[PDB]
């Protein structure tokens, strides 16, 4: 189908240089153009760049000076340089295409590329009617999220969304809801090839 | 075939001051967009209601061009966005204004031993502006009783007073030149296209 | 440097309710203002282009349309589908194309009282010296709540979970940084509540006893 695609996904060093990618499909890549939008976590869109059919370049003004945007019509794939990374630059860039007219439109967004820019190195985390349970502190920027014993009982549990600590670590705080008028928590760290269990009997 | 002025607005070894207000009617231009996208790294290159990307397929009637030189610190204001000094009396863009305001750092080439001269800016003037009009009147401003008969001097001090732009490597809101270009499209037909 | 400054985020409403999102500018943006919605587990998706346009495939319901200055996004009826983020967007001036802050589309339901729960760290969390304090509210409606921590009568984040689609509430729990001994110093650590919906919450506390 006509879908855009994304890559260069992953954690970088603050500073260090990164390509983004966006694969077309079906689509004419060589006669539309492409821009970027970034959403930092959490936060709304913001517009970081496009490079037009004519190859002329765009960017914004928290953008330009080190970011670099390339065309390559061969692949039917839109490329994105950049060079020098902060930590205020942690966004999913969003690829878009702009659609036929007198302004500017984007009717058509990729999955987003994920980059996360931060130099702290991989750690593992800890175990530390009413309701308990095991506090992931310490933890890593993850896809797979803690579930109670392979996720045995799910109509009480909890699992808020991730947090960041002040020594730059992330945090999970997942609970239960358990009547109360003795589980076990299983802690997922697969990135990292890591499990453990520990019981909560107060 | 390949005949465009666009580089008469650009490179012009001296730039017109914001009371001079140097337009030009381009007409009859079919290449040297290059000039435009393809050029010194540029402080500013904030375009309007027209596609900077859709220009090169798309024929206006008329281009005009306008360039001044105005401190860095007053690089915005060109716009819709009436707000300031250079706005309310020297310079100022319509309500739809379809164009591009290009502008880039020229302290390496105005660069003067003495300065203070050569250049003005309009300190009140509010009982009178228009856009797209130059007011180069300066006689004397209203001010005190008698607006001293053009023999003005001590206690009618109220006319205008020029830049003091000397940067010998000691300004940090330096003069930058700007070029606005803007389009127009009427019951006539298009003569600045692309090239083919 | 031209503004988008949208109407306030937190508008609720049930479905076949005529919300109408309202997006405004610092000046005269003409047609060039466009809609996005964004469901936060997937990818952004338009839905008004020139402000006047029906996106291909967007029903005749949004019905987004504007002029000159003022725009609103309007949903005369709702659906399941419909509660997410929008965003507007103008094409004014190109190159520095903004967007706005949003405005979330949440279900409505009753007002759902919370149950709180403060529970002091076991030896399995005191083996960390620099421990943390923990707090939990659970299935709140309202989204405005606050929990404070005035001690006995290192501050850190707190994390807001999405509308669970089976109650339609809501669940918070908090962290709170100490340093070596900054916990075992003092005795009594309060979290304090607060909910527009659950008035008279006294009093609850860690124990150390």
């Amino acid at each position: 189908e006509v879908q855009l695609a994304e890559s260069g996904g992953g954690l970088v060093q603050p500073g260090g240089s990164l390509r983004l990618s966006c694969a077309a499909s079906g689509f004419t890549f060589s006669t539309y153009d492409m821009h970027w939008v970034r959403q930092v976590t959490g936060n709304g869109l913001e517009w970081v760049s496009t490079i037009g059919t004519g190859g002329d370049t765009y960017y914004s003004d928290s953008v330009k000076g080190r970011f670099t945007v390339s065309r390559e019509n061969a692949k039917n794939a839109l490329f994105l340089q950049i060079n020098g990374l902060r930590a205020g630059d942690t966004a999913v860039y969003y690829c878009a295409r702009g659609g036929s007219g007198q302004f500017w439109y984007f009717d058509l967004w990729g999955r987003g590329t994920l980059v996360t820019v931060s130099s702290a190195s991989t750690k593992g985390p800890s175990v530390f009617t009413a309701a308990l349970g095991c506090l992931v502190k310490d933890y890593f920027p993850e896809p797979v999220t803690v579930s109670w014993n392979s996720g045995a009982l799910t109509s009480g549990v909890h699992t808020f969304p991730a947090v960041l600590q002040s020594s730059g670590l992330y945090s999970l705080s997942s609970v239960v809801t358990v009547p109360s008028s003795t589980y076990i928590c299983n802690v997922n760290h697969k990135p990292s090839n890591t499990k453990v269990d520990k019981r909560v009997e107060p | 075939t390949n005949l465009c002025p666009f580089h008469e607005v650009f490179n012009a070894t001296t730039f017109a001051s914001v009371y001079a207000w140097n337009r030009k009617r381009i007409s009859n231009c079919v290449a040297d967009y290059s000039v435009i996208y393809n050029f010194a790294p540029f402080f500013a290159f904030k375009c309007y209601g027209v596609s900077p990307t859709k220009l090169n397929d798309l024929c206006f009637t008329n281009v005009y061009a306008d360039s001044f030189v105005i401190r860095g610190n007053e690089v915005s204001q060109i716009a819709p966005g009436q707000t300031g000094n250079i706005a309310d009396y020297n310079y100022k863009l319509p309500d739809d204004f379809t164009g591009c305001v290009i502008a880039w750092n020229s302290n390496k080439l105005d660069s003067k031993p003495s300065g203070n001269y050569n250049y003005l800016y309009r300190l009140l003037r509010k009982s009178k502006l228009k856009p797209f009009e130059r007011d180069i009147s300066t006689e004397i401003y209203q001010a005190g009783n008698k607006p001293c008969n053009g023999v003005a001097g001590p206690n009618c001090y109220s006319p205008l007073q020029s830049y003091g732009f000397r940067p010998t490597y000691g300004v940090g809101h330096q003069p930058y030149r700007v070029v606005v270009l803007s389009f127009e499209l009427l019951h006539a037909p298009a003569t600045v296209c692309g090239p083919k | 440097d031209i503004q988008m400054t949208q109407s306030p985020s937190s508008l609720s409403a049930s479905l076949g309710d005529r919300v109408t999102i309202t997006c405004r500018a610092s000046q005269t943006i003409g047609r060039f203002l466009n809609w996005y919605q964004q469901k936060p587990g997937k990818a952004p998706k338009l839905l008004i282009y020139g402000a006047s346009s029906l996106q291909i495939g967007v029903p005749s319901r949004f019905s987004g349309s504007g002029s000159g200055t003022d725009f609103t996004l309007t949903i005369s009826s709702l659906q399941p589908e419909d509660f997410a983020t929008y965003y507007c967007q103008q094409s004014y001036s190109m190159p520095p194309v903004t967007f706005g802050q949003g405005t979330r589309l949440e279900i409505k339901r009753t007002v759902a009282a919370p149950s709180v729960f403060i529970f002091p760290p076991s030896d399995e969390q005191l083996k960390s010296g620099t421990a943390s304090v923990v707090c939990l509210l659970n299935n709140f409606y309202p989204r405005e709540a606050k929990v404070q921590w005035k001690v006995d009568n290192g501050n850190s984040q707190e994390s807001v979970t999405e509308q669970d689609s089976k109650d339609s509430t809501y669940s918070l729990s908090s962290t709170l940084t100490l340093s070596k001994a900054d916990y075992e110093k003092h005795k009594v650590y309060a979290c304090e509540v607060t909910h527009q919906g659950l008035s008279s919450p006294v009093t609850k506390s860690f124990n150390r006893g």
